[PDB]
């Protein structure tokens, strides 16, 4: 749920 | 003809230059002309889908306002305006002589692959986009700006800052047209005109996003499915 996204927008 | 502040030259250099930073081979010369409808066509797209998502997501970051919202909104505004940019970057490179588009500055495809691709008729709107987009002659600048707009946008079901999103939104477009104005271009309307590709865009976005609604799912990219 949007985990791939969510790691590449805090990283 | 009003021409840009110096807060709004600014604005201009960050957009413009976050756009060429994540922008592929910035690349007609380093081109790869490829070859109901074949998951062999799938395989060549869906894997170069998430290298162009990516670069997407690298652009949003990489403007300030962006980073200032809350990252249920980030999400929320990525996932609607990736398509829309993934399209534009590859309209501005219709080539009229071989009539293709060039995907993460590399692979060149045709109207009939895109299409059988599994695109459909979005296939037929992003290549008219970029046989309409020859004359404009965009700069890299006009492109940034309107990435910038289409990120920018308030309408997305979900949104929390509706009200700042919007405000930023209206920044990069009278940056957008004081810049048009400054730029004097040979065609007649073009602020006019370019509101309309603004909508081209979005329509395109639009159906992307109703055409996923196809039946397995774990045969294509993850990115690309957290972004529909
Ligand atoms: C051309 C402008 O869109 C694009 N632009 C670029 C590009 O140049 N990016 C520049 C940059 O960001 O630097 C690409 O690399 C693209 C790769 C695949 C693609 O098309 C797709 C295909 C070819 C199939 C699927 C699908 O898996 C699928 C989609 C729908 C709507 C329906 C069904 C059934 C399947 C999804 C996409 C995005 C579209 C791309």
């Amino acid at each position: 749920e949007n985990a791939l996204l969510r790691y590449l927008l805090d990283k | 003809k009003p021409e840009p502040t110096d807060e709004e030259w600014e604005l201009i250099k960050t957009v413009t230059e976050a756009h060429v930073a994540t922008n592929a081979q910035g690349w007609k010369q380093k081109r790869k002309f490829l070859p109901k409808v074949d998951l062999e066509a799938f395989s060549h797209f869906t894997k170069i889908i998430t290298p162009a998502i990516t670069r997407v997501v690298d652009f949003a970051k990489k403007l300030p306002m962006f980073c200032e919202l809350p990252c249920e909104d980030q999400i929320i505004l990525l996932k609607g305006c990736c398509m829309e940019i993934m399209s534009l970057r590859a309209a501005v490179r219709y080539d009229p002589e071989s009539e293709t588009l060039t995907l993460n500055g590399e692979m060149a495809v045709t109207r009939g692959q895109l299409k059988n691709g599994g695109l459909g008729v979005v296939s037929d709107a992003i290549f008219d986009l970029g046989m309409s987009l020859s004359s404009f002659n965009l700069d890299d600048t006009e492109v940034a700006l309107l990435q910038a707009v289409l990120l920018m946008s308030s309408d997305r079901p979900g949104l929390a800052c509706v009200e700042r999103i919007e405000k930023y939104q209206d920044s990069f477009l009278l940056a957008f047209e004081h810049y048009i104005n400054y730029r004097k271009h040979h065609v007649t309307h073009f602020w006019p005109k370019l509101l309309m590709k603004v909508t081209d865009l979005r329509m395109i976005g639009a159906c992307h996003a109703s055409r996923f609604l196809h039946m397995p799912t774990e045969l294509f990219p993850p990115l690309f499915l957290e972004v529909f």
